[PDB]
């Protein structure tokens, strides 16, 4: 094949400035006086979208914002100004050689201000309990920074075990993140135990931005 | 020529200038309209790269159109590449060689060069492939530049 | 209005095969070649082959060379790729897109891409939970709620609140694989003078195995 | 070109048309009357082999003459050949290689080869060196074919 | 270099057929569809002369009866009607690699009607006598073949040492050869014998030709 | 009229070189290539090299680089080759030609050549004696007659019969070298009723020695 390096893994543009990603490739993707890199963005859950063709063509509906420069084997895409929509997977893909190649991507993330996450625990429903099985499930949604650190304490011990996580893609608009933990245990674990919290660490506050309760009500 | 019907085999022989002045007088009266495409095809019968680049070279009246036509030409040639990776690369020159864009397109083949790919088991129609390419590109010159206006 | 439409998603066994399909529609399906790349969840974009309709070259990957094999059906504009000794690795976002026929050459239209599963586990329907909280949750004019969709199979879900009505201040959380089982979850944030008097519930679609539901996110 | 004036380097031009257009009508106008030999070196301005070629193809009227020119260039090229014994031979495939005849008249030469040569140390004037056996086909011609009689 | 090959060494043509020699070259004297193999005539005395260039084309000033033939490796210079005149030597030269090279040559000879030598023996001159030295000298004109034999007989006894010959090229009008035996001795040797003979054995007659003389006078 | 004049003949002792010359003429010298032959008598032609002499281009023969260097004069139009450490091989006829400028590529013009002889020996005048019979010939009205040029050094020696007007029936034999020394004979036929009452001299001429005589074949 003929590889292309991606320059970074993820970039935070803040609003209005300038994103550049870079492609290198390991040949120069040249020829007759053109340099075949094309520029593709992916919003999650959809398909590619072409930004720029010839390396430095932009493609038709693609906002002039985007701008592509480069020959041979450095190329770049530059978004600017970088507007909140533009939360996407960057990839660049060489039409040079017959094993068309892609890029790993990049992620460019919209850099806005930090954000204090809304933790919000909730226990395991009745229904979940008869079910022999209980999960006690926990909101820490609208943050940023993407990084986040969340921590249970079962009546105060450090539960880390049976506990799983998922994140949500920077939302293309208010360019925030939002996940959830959810611990899972046994109804009979549940009723060992009495008081619950969910812990969060995360820069918008040095101190654990916590969330709990206590199976008594 | 050769490539006419090709019932001849290394045969080959000049454009006659009763054809290639032909095609400066077709585009003297006509110019780029959309007639200029057919007369072309004509006055181009099988013949060779070389044969063809001459034409174009006859009659490149304006650097305008001739840029549009040189593009497409380019893209064409690229792209003719894409697909023939020249799968592992033709290691160790002495090869006939699988004929590369710019060889199609006359500037990396030698007059002899063209002749051997429209002579040989499976002919490599050289000349009528770029033939269909420079096509292209007269054709989308035309489109983007033709006509006055709703006369 | 070229359409490449291809199946929304298949479920197989390891081991066995599976064509995948791509109906163009549109433009003259043989004007142009078609490509196939593969994208497993949290990956870049794979090259698996192309074909070209009018003439049945095609182009494979290396990598592909053995796994891949493409084909096409003019007479229905359709072109396929049969993916062999399927494994659990295959599993991934299977895109077939279209290399426009013009002098400027690029991907220009791309299908949506069917989502293949190649697991073991078998079609369970979502066991779905609702979570509303003790007391606590007072701040700022607004109460969380959420619905806990647990131990379905395959993907996907689609869940809804209030009959899809009720859109902003949803965060459908994207669904993980505890063994073998998918669990997954969607928060929804209620002006507190709401919910404990107005409708909030959700509607929990299961297509696969042919499960709806509708958890009505009520006072504990 | 790039042999006008030496006075390009590794610059080249395709011959504007109206320079080979001209060629044309002069042959038209004049045929191989002895006038034809100035005007083609004055449209022959150190061009390439290829441009060359092109003129020649260009105004190929009849088999006849065109025949006498052929044989000339022929001959002049395997002479060229023959006080070039290659010196104990172009050994291994890579080097530019010393032009041969063939290649000079551009038969076996590409394009770009006839570039490097015409900006290389010490420039091999391929294109000039070719232009002089043309004269000398064109002259021979002039010379056994020209004139009616004692009018 | 490139090597030449030429057939004969020689070659008896009788008047009015025809004489064919060949040349062979270890590669081909070919390039831009022309066999760069030229044809030369050498009477004995003056230099070269081209009979035939590129072949198979006839030079200026050269009978049509010369013809030449032949391409790449294999060419053959053709005489027809065969004319007196035409004893020489012929060599073919490629004019095709820088170091030109020639043929060995072919010694054409007109094929005439057998004639038989007129010997004629001479004793030693009273001053070559004086001299102290004494050589009897003896012709063999005008023969045909060019093989003679010819033999000495001091008083009967055959004498072969001390004696030197040449022979004279084809007469380019008669074509015959003529030939002189010179016996070379001392006075005091030539003394010491008395009779002398000059004898040749040649086609023409089975028996020795032979002359002679005694001393004695 | 293109002459390619160049001197009759030349004697050098070995160890020695000597600069043989080619004065051309008729044809504007600049225009052809002008090559080199020798051929020693009894063998073909050796290519020596060509030149020239508007460039002073060579080519010489490998097997002649080393013993032969091609110059010219353009200024005098000639062309000289100078033969070094001449020894007894070297010994051969010299010839130039000219090499034609046209298409028709060819030896087109040669000069008369050169004779060389590298020697040892010293020139000596031949010690002419005459040849008369005892009384035998006397056969078909023919007699027999002939100078023996015996013992000279170097050739070549103009032999003739009564001041040349005597040509028909002669036959003058090649040079043979015995040790470092020539000898030849000139045999005459005279009709019977002749010679014993008619003129029949030689006239013996060796330029070399500046020697000249004259045998009146007499009646012994
Ligand atoms: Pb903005
Ligand atoms: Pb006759």
């Amino acid at each position: 094949d003929i590889v292309l390096t991606q320059s970074p893994a993820s970039l935070a543009v803040s609003l209005g400035q300038r994103a550049t990603i870079s492609c290198r490739a390991s040949e120069s993707v040249d020829n007759y006086g053109i340099s075949f890199m094309n520029w593709f963005q992916q919003k999650p859950g959809q398909p590619p979208k072409l930004l720029i063709y010839a390396a430095s063509n932009l493609g038709s509906g693609v906002p002039a914002r985007f701008s592509g420069s480069g020959s041979g084997t450095d190329f770049s895409l530059n978004i600017h100004p970088m507007e909140e929509e533009d939360t996407a997977m960057y990839f660049c893909q060489q039409s040079k050689e017959v094993p068309l190649t892609f890029g790993a991507g990049t992620k460019v993330e919209l850099k806005r201000a930090d954000a204090a996450p809304t933790v919000s625990i909730f226990p395991p429903s009745s229904e979940q309990l008869t079910s022999g099985g209980a999960s006690v499930v926990c909101f820490l949604n609208n943050f940023y920074p993407k990084d986040i650190n969340v921590k249970w304490k079962i009546d105060g011990s450090e539960r880390q075990n049976g506990v799983l996580n998922s994140w949500t893609d920077q939302d293309s608009k208010d360019s925030t993140y939002s996940m959830s933990s959810t611990l899972t245990l046994t109804k009979d674990e549940y009723e060992r135990h009495n008081s619950y919290t969910c812990e969060a660490t995360h820069k918008t506050s040095t101190s654990p931005i916590v969330k709990s309760f206590n199976r008594n009500e | 020529p050769i490539v006419q019907n090709l019932q001849g085999q290394m045969v080959h022989q000049a454009i006659s200038p009763r054809t290639l002045n032909a095609w400066v007088k077709v585009v003297e009266e006509k110019a780029f309209s959309p007639e200029v495409i057919p007369m072309f095809s004509a006055l181009s019968e099988g013949a060779t790269p070389q044969d063809l680049n001459t034409m174009l070279n006859t009659v490149g009246g304006h650097q305008a159109a001739m840029q549009m036509l040189k593009e497409t030409i380019n893209e064409e040639a690229a792209e003719w590449d894409r697909l023939h990776p020249v799968h592992a690369g033709p290691i160790a020159p002495g090869q006939m060689r699988e004929p590369r864009g710019s060889d199609i397109a006359g500037t990396t083949s030698t007059l002899q060069e063209q002749i051997g790919w429209m002579t040989h088991n499976p002919p490599i129609p050289v000349g009528e492939i770029y033939k269909r390419w420079i096509i292209l590109g007269l054709n989308k010159i035309v489109r983007m530049y033709s006509p006055t206006s709703i006369l | 209005q070229v359409q490449l439409q291809q199946p929304g998603s298949v479920l197989v066994r390891p081991g066995a095969s599976v064509k995948l399909s791509c109906k163009a529609s549109g433009y003259t399906f043989t004007s142009s070649w078609i490509h196939w790349a593969k994208q497993r969840p949290g990956q870049g974009l794979e090259w698996i082959g192309e074909i070209h309709p009018n003439s049945g070259n095609t182009n494979y990957n290396e990598k592909f060379k053995g796994k891949a094999t493409l084909t096409v059906d003019t007479s229905s504009s359709t072109a396929y790729v049969d993916l062999s000794s399927l494994t659990s690795e295959d599993s991934a976002v299977y895109y077939c897109a279209r290399w426009r026929y013009g002098s400027p050459y690029y991907f220009d239209y791309w299908g949506q891409g069917t989502t293949l599963t190649v697991s073991s586990a078998k079609t369970t329907p979502p066991s779905v939970y609702p979570l509303a909280p003790g007391s606590a949750a007072q701040t700022n004019s607004m109460v969380t709620l959420g619905c806990l969709v647990k131990g379905y199979f395959p993907e996907p879900v689609t869940v809804t609140w209030n009959s899809g009505s009720l859109s902003s201040g949803v965060h459908t959380f994207p669904a993980v694989l505890q063994s073998d089982l998918y669990t997954l979850s969607s928060s929804v944030t209620v002006p507190s003078s709401t919910w404990p008097s107005e409708t909030v519930t959700c509607n929990v679609a299961h297509p696969a195995s042919s499960t709806k539901v509708d958890k009505k996110i009520v006072p504990k």
